[PDB]
């Protein structure tokens, strides 16, 4: 997966 | 609440509504934080980016302030010139450069690149690094989605949604923040960290240029995260595609401890990067040239 974290 | 934030947003971004000067709005691309759109400005024909982030829909609500902060201070040759910010209704706009180009992504998971390419590639990246971390400024989520090209084969850093600024005052970080498969050791350890990260995080990049993907990422997230924390730094699928020179490269950026990886500005004095094409070089790797 290519998603981002905060 | 939301309410309070969209007021706070008013007072920093530009007045006014975009939509007055620009037609044609199509999608192209997503993120964490929201959707990218093509735009046309109607009295030049031009095309333009468009970045809208719903205020609703954001994990840490006062990150959107990055934009505007990197928009009125940090621009730079290899980084995506950000024009205006508007309230618009529950979202944020932003008005920005278009990298017609596309991503780094598409041609990483469609291609090989040769070294001369990455090499291109790598040195643009930290020419925008170097001058980035020397004024405290961490961008936190490099990776090929984050690096965005022009039509003539000109390398730019985006998306500084979930960037950070360390100082005198502020020496290191501490947020959980980036793509799991991306993100430096320390970061993952919850250890106070700075500009080091992006320099590991450009690492794995070499490493999606070379394999096309980054180490474990038919791994679950949280597993890959953990084996980046644990293990020995992470190898490539085929050590035999790549030349010494940039094997060397690559040992300067994936080392666990920090204190001993490479820093932007030495990293450019690396005999790797003498192989650096001219941006010519990366114009055939496109969707349109391929």
């Amino acid at each position: 997966r290519r998603r981002t974290w905060y | 609440s939301h309410e309070q934030f969209r007021a706070a947003l008013q007072l920093v971004v530009d007045p006014g509504d975009p939509r007055s000067y620009l037609d044609n709005f199509i999608k192209i691309g997503e993120g964490s934080t929201g959707i990218v759109c093509i735009a046309t400005v109607r009295s030049s024909g031009k095309l333009v980016a468009v970045k809208k982030m719903d205020l609703r829909k954001q994990q840490r609500r006062e990150l959107l302030f990055n934009e505007v902060v990197i928009m009125r201070d940090y621009q730079h040759e290899n980084v995506v010139e950000m024009y205006n910010s508007y309230l618009v209704g529950d979202e944020l706009w932003v008005v920005m450069e278009f990298l017609e180009g596309g991503a780094l992504t598409d041609i990483v998971t469609h291609t090989r690149m040769n070294e001369e390419q990455i090499a291109a590639v790598c040195l643009a990246v930290l020419q925008a690094l170097s001058v980035l971390h020397a004024q405290g400024v961490i961008h936190r989520d490099i990776k090929s989605d984050s690096i965005l090209l022009t039509h003539d084969g000109r390398v730019k850093l985006s998306d500084f949604g979930v960037c950070a600024q360390v100082s005198k005052e502020v020496p290191r970080r501490k947020s959980l923040v980036g793509t799991p498969y991306w993100m430096a050791p320390e970061l993952i350890s919850r250890l106070p960290y700075g500009p080091e990260v992006d320099i590991w995080s450009l690492g794995i990049m070499v490493i999606e240029m070379v394999d096309g993907e980054p180490p474990y990422f038919n791994e679950p997230p949280l597993k890959a995260m953990k084996m980046i924390r644990d293990n020995l730094p992470p190898r490539l699928k085929n050590l035999h595609k790549v030349s010494p020179s940039l094997k060397g490269f690559l040992d300067r950026l994936l080392v666990r401890d920090p204190a001993q990886r490479a820093t932007a500005a030495e990293l450019l004095k690396h005999p790797f990067l003498a192989k650096a094409g001219p941006p010519a070089s990366i114009v055939p790797l496109m969707r349109q040239n391929r």
